[PDB]
RNA sequence: CCCAUAGUAGGCCUAAAAGCAGCCACCAAUUAAGAAAGCGUUCAAGCUCAACACCCACUACCUAAAAAAUCCCAAACAUAUAA
């Protein structure tokens, strides 16, 4: 549930 | 402890450590090893 | 099981009957009459003799401009000298004797009354001038130690170079105008008299292109 | 092509598998069989 | 992770150890090519000294360091979550990763002064006394050179001598 | 980063793995034991003691001698091998001559080996000895 | 005042005897055998200088024995000076 | 080796070092015995006896340390570390040392 | 501790340089004396003895007296007192490969080279070494009258040798 | 970090030169260790380094200060979209 520019 | 600019370390003994902000050389077998960051 | 790698070998080499530095005079054995003016142009800007290496692979390279005095060529034979294996080292001058007349007046006297005595003679160095080279049967590790012991007590920017480190350091300064992002650079704009800045600079800036000033030698500029 | 590991000390005692079948072997033959087997064993072992 | 239990009994000394729960990275890292932990999850130059859900998962139980080998970190960003923890507990983040003290040990009370993005330990430093010429202006140093690099939102870069 | 040619196996190597798989094809006996830190004088006269009976001693690198196990017959050899260790290999088992010799030791450790293709233990040579 | 006893000097006895083998006062001098009588290996023995390391071949010991004392003398001229 | 030789072996009755070789915990145990089996350390002492002893019961590591004052310590090596059993060990040899004295 | 020096067969005295070494650790010198010189007695006077003197903690001392230098046996075995000054350069003597097969079987006996068990082989290598170091060339075969020839090449260039350690001798007279 | 046996104190010179004042050679034993790279000893001993084994140290290989005289010297600030 993490897209490639997922940025926590 | 003899003031220096550039810290050498004079023997195997000898250990660099930073302290108080500034580097020394330490040396328990020669303590006439010591010195201090000018 | 430690690998172990072929060891370079110095077979062909050979080393001079004469290993050591030689004695460099204070003075020329005819001293000179004529004085000469204080012409600072010859320390100034890139050197173009004795720029290459010549018989041994290692040397100290200038990174200044500056006057080379009887002392410090006493400083540099006998550093070398005692420092250097004479069976595998050998040990050349790259610079002359001093040949370049210093004047003096005489102490506590005031401006005027003509120009002073002879009092002593300098060699005049420019940045990129190999200073001292040596060779023999050796690596550039066990020279590069008291090489630049010596390099560090000359009166300019001096630093021990080999073949192999002195081309990597052309090398490095040819890739970094190569790749170098700034639009902008020294050549571009004093060459083309942009914003006038001819009026800023000397006619000697066409060439030095922002890498020298005065007898300094800035590496890092491009 | 890989010789088993060794048995623990405190286990059962383990006889290997491919002995199991000579075990057995010997009970069928006869009595008469095995005593000729035997006369040219004991020869063939010195 | 691993403890240690010492236990004395009749007159004897029994050193064990045992494996305890250890915690799994989430799943799906948004970045699987990158090659540590921080530009795995697209982290690089996006954290700070006050980040101490980032910052707390590379530390010991009592404020320590862990080791690059172990968290897998590039030493770039090893050295930036170092100084940033140094910050944080000297900046009153971490107020459960305090040093370890031997029994019968309480600390004497000390002046509480409220401090952050301190490069410096407090004790090290000495007062400014003579400032100097505005074109040799002695500087106070705020926050930490290794995160000049950090996104800047501003159109004013991060000063960081003050 | 794209990975690096890897780097070609060094003629001594070679030599290694011919004289384990020698070693190994050769004798009978093969024991091995932690080779534990015996002063020098100790560890000669030790191996001259051995030798008596003409029970050499090898030593290996564990990373030339590891993968010739791993693709050997002798796969089950391997965790004896974590750390120092020397081979005790015979020609003839002469296993009570080694134990008796590696019994004035108290601190060696034999680890094990195998005997006539037969992986054994500690009391699997004791045994075999009786 | 101290030396070692005196040495034989006849052409004759010292190639057809080894005069020093023999130490002890009651013993005789031990006569040279045949060249039958000896091993093979000893007359095959590298009587010349040291084999270089081109002539040795990678596969042997010998190669790589040569190749670390190499690399030990490197390591000590390295090492002087520093 | 040289850092237990410092410390010396003055109040230790004996040291047990029991491991199984075949087993895949006894590295640590095994390190441990390498460092106390050194000359050096045993020299130190020599009224003090090193036992090693290898057993393929397949039970877990461990080492039994026997003092003069007659106090033991019992390390269980099969997770734990050589240089955590080895600063253990020289603790105890410590505290046994002013005890005694 | 271990003191280890070589001692000459018979003519230990209580002088320097072991007597001092002795004495310092508390070995008795004359003791020792006494007793190397009753052990070494049925070997020649002056053949130079590798020895090993084991010293207890209460000043007992055991000595391991080993085989002669291989030195004295190479010199021995060619008719030379001294070896070559200057070795690779000059050749002081002469051996063939019997007389190194001889001595290493001598030699072989030595607990450094017994203890390891090694074949006559690398012994003899090992002597051959120690000859290269001499100036002494071993040769497959030498002949009486080869030898003869070598012996009298040598007199001579030894001859000018002391003609000129004199020149040097008496010019530093002169000095 | 770990670890160090041996031909042999190589010969030469030297009152003595034993890896280590000088000169020549610099071969060889042991799986592994230079006829010795740095200390040391009157000469020796003695402590390291290059070896083996163990095994991921998984090294940076760019350098480096400060002192004056009436009283420091704007206040301050690391965070909101280049104007
Ligand atoms: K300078
Ligand atoms: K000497
Ligand atoms: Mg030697
Ligand atoms: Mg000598
Ligand atoms: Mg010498
Ligand atoms: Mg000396
Ligand atoms: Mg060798
Ligand atoms: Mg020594
Ligand atoms: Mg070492
Ligand atoms: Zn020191």
């Amino acid at each position: 549930s993490y897209l490639p520019g997922y940025v926590p | 402890f003899k003031n220096k600019t550039v810290l050498k370390k004079r023997c195997k003994d000898c250990y660099l450590v930073k302290r108080r902000g500034r580097w020394y050389v330490y040396c328990k077998t020669h303590p006439r090893h010591k010195q201090r960051q000018m | 099981v430690k690998t172990l790698l072929p060891v370079p070998s110095f077979e062909d080499v050979s080393i001079p009957e004469k290993p050591k530095l030689r004695f460099i005079e204070r003075a020329p054995l005819v001293p000179k009459v004529r004085r000469e003016p204080k012409n600072l142009s010859d320390i100034r800007g890139p050197s173009t003799e004795a720029t290459e290496f010549t018989e041994g692979n290692f040397a100290i390279l200038a990174l200044g401009g500056g006057y080379l005095h009887w002392g410090h060529f006493e400083m540099m034979r006998l550093t070398i000298n005692r420092s250097m294996d004479p069976k595998n080292m050998f040990a050349i001058w790259r610079v002359p004797a001093p040949f370049k007349p210093i004047t003096r007046k005489s102490v506590g006297h005031r401006m005027g009354g003509g120009k002073g005595a002879i009092d002593h003679y300098v060699t005049p160095v420019k940045a990129g001038r190999l200073v001292v080279e040596m060779g023999g049967r050796c690596e550039f590790e066990e020279v590069q130690g008291f090489l630049d012991q010596v390099a560090h007590k000359l009166p300019f920017a001096a630093k021990a170079v080999s073949r192999g480190t002195l081309e990597k350091m052309r090398k490095d300064q040819e890739e970094r105008e190569r790749n170098n992002q700034n639009p902008w650079t020294f050549e571009r704009i004093a060459t083309a008299n942009m914003l006038g800045i001819r009026k800023v600079l000397s006619p000697y800036d066409l060439t030095h292109k922002g890498k020298y000033w005065g007898k300094f030698y800035m590496p890092k500029r491009v | 092509e890989a010789l088993a590991g060794a048995p623990l000390d405190n286990a059962p005692k383990e006889y290997p598998p491919k002995i199991q079948q000579l075990v057995q072997d010997i009970a069928s033959l006869t009595l008469l069989e095995i005593s000729d087997l035997n006369e040219l064993l004991k020869k063939t072992l010195k | 992770f691993r403890e240690v239990v010492e236990t004395q009994e009749g007159k004897t000394t029994i050193i064990e150890g045992r494996i305890t729960a250890t915690p799994k990275e989430s799943p799906n890292p948004p970045n699987p090519s990158g090659q540590c932990p921080i530009c795995r999850w697209n982290l690089k130059h996006k954290y700070n000294y006050d980040d101490v859900l980032l910052l707390s998962q590379f530390i010991r139980p009592h404020g320590g360091m862990l080791p690059r080998k172990i968290t897998g970190l590039c030493q770039e960003e090893h050295r930036k979550i170092e100084e940033c923890v140094k910050m944080a507990h000297r900046a009153g983040l971490l107020p459960n990763h305090r040093p370890r003290l031997p029994e019968g040990v309480v600390p004497k009370s000390k002046p509480q002064l409220n401090r952050y993005l301190t490069r410096w330990a407090p004790g090290s430093v000495k007062p400014i006394y003579k400032k100097g010429p505005r074109w040799n202006r002695v500087r106070m140093p705020v926050g930490s050179p290794l995160l000049r690099d950090n996104v800047c939102y501003s159109r004013t870069p991060w000063k960081l001598y003050h | 980063s794209p990975p690096s040619p890897p780097q070609e196996e060094i003629g001594l190597i070679r030599l290694l793995r011919r004289e384990i798989a020698a070693v190994f094809q050769d004798n009978r006996m093969i024991a091995v034991c932690q080779n534990v830190a015996l002063s020098a004088e100790d560890k000669l006269l030790m191996r001259h003691q051995l030798r008596k009976h003409k029970i050499l001693m090898k030593v290996f690198p564990n990373q030339v001698l590891k993968p010739f196990l791993e693709d050997s017959k002798y796969q089950n050899l391997l965790p004896l091998f974590v750390g120092h260790n020397m081979l005790l290999v015979s020609e003839e088992p002469k296993v009570k001559e080694m134990v008796r010799i590696l019994r004035t030791v108290p601190f060696l450790p034999l680890l094990g080996g195998c005997i006539d293709d037969t992986i054994l233990s500690r009391q699997g040579f004791i045994n075999y000895s009786k | 005042a101290l030396k070692d006893p005196d040495v034989c000097t006849d052409p004759v006895q010292l190639t057809t005897y080894a005069m020093g083998v023999n130490i002890y006062k009651e013993g005789q001098d031990v006569p040279l055998k045949p060249d039958a009588e000896y091993p093979e290996w000893l007359f095959e023995m590298n009587l010349g200088p040291p084999k270089t390391l081109e002539e040795l071949d990678p596969e042997s010991r010998e190669y790589w024995r040569r190749l670390r004392k190499q690399n030990i003398w490197r390591h000590n001229r390295l090492s002087k000076n520093k | 080796a040289a850092a237990l030789a410092r410390l010396g072996l003055r109040p230790v009755k004996q040291v047990r070092v029991q491991f199984c070789p075949f087993e895949k915990n006894v590295e640590s145990t095994r390190t441990f015995l390498q460092t106390v089996s050194s000359e050096k350390v045993r020299s130190t002492n020599l009224n003090c006896s090193v036992i090693a002893d290898v057993r393929h019961d397949g039970s877990e590591p461990c080492v039994d340390v026997l003092f003069g004052d007659g106090h033991r310590l019992i390390m269980r090596g099969a997770h734990l570390t050589a240089l955590e059993m080895l600063t253990a060990f020289a603790s105890h040899i410590r505290a046994r040392d002013a005890a005694g004295s | 501790g271990v003191i280890r020096a070589i001692v000459r067969a018979g003519l230990a005295m209580p002088g320097p340089p072991l007597g001092p070494v002795l004495g310092q650790r508390g070995v008795s010198i004359n003791q020792f004396c006494k007793e190397f010189n009753e052990r070494t007695k049925d070997i020649k006077e002056g053949i130079p003895l590798p020895t090993k003197i084991l010293v207890k903690p209460d000043r007992t001392f055991e000595i391991k007296i080993g085989q002669p230098t291989v030195s004295y046996f190479l010199k021995a075995a060619a008719g030379i007192e001294k070896g070559a000054r200057q070795t690779g350069k000059e050749v002081a003597g002469l051996v063939t490969l019997k007389h190194v097969y001889e001595i290493a079987r001598i030699k072989a006996q030595d607990e450094a080279f017994a203890l390891q068990d090694v074949p006559l082989s690398s012994v003899v290598r090992s002597i051959i070494g120690s000859a290269r170091s001499l100036g002494i060339r071993v040769v497959k075969d030498l002949s009486s009258e080869e030898l003869a020839a070598f012996q009298k090449e040598r007199a001579i260039f030894l001859a000018a040798q002391k003609e000129a350690d004199l020149a040097a001798q008496e010019e530093a007279a002169k000095k």
